[PDB]
């Protein structure tokens, strides 16, 4: 009963993380996109090795 | 030998970012010019002698 909220919660994170992009309504297949989140591991990650 | 300038870039560019800092210490000493250790003191030389 206690670890209900975890396995909601992994429901709504695990449909979260494979999202799905749009067209408009209807949905574009074969669609990746880099997040901000991932550009800026890529700049802090070069930037390291450059500093070193 | 081989020259102590190249053993510093090679063991400098090997380290790791995190390596680095405290390695310098041993890189140095393997790039320091070897002064030798006072030897065994013998009597005189056959030529002293």
């Amino acid at each position: 009963a206690k670890n209900a909220s975890e396995v909601s919660e992994l429901l709504a994170k695990s449909l979260a993380e494979k999202a799905v992009v749009t067209e408009g309504g209807k949905v574009v297949e074969g669609f990746s996109y880099v997040s901000k989140a991932v550009a800026a591991k890529v700049i802090a990650t070069r930037r390291a090795e450059v500093h070193e | 030998e081989g020259n102590s300038v190249a053993g510093i870039i090679k063991s400098v560019n090997e380290t790791s970012g995190a390596n680095l800092l405290s390695s310098l210490k041993t890189i140095k000493a393997q790039a320091a010019p070897i002064y030798p250790a006072a030897a065994s003191s013998t009597g005189y030389s056959t030529q002293a002698k």
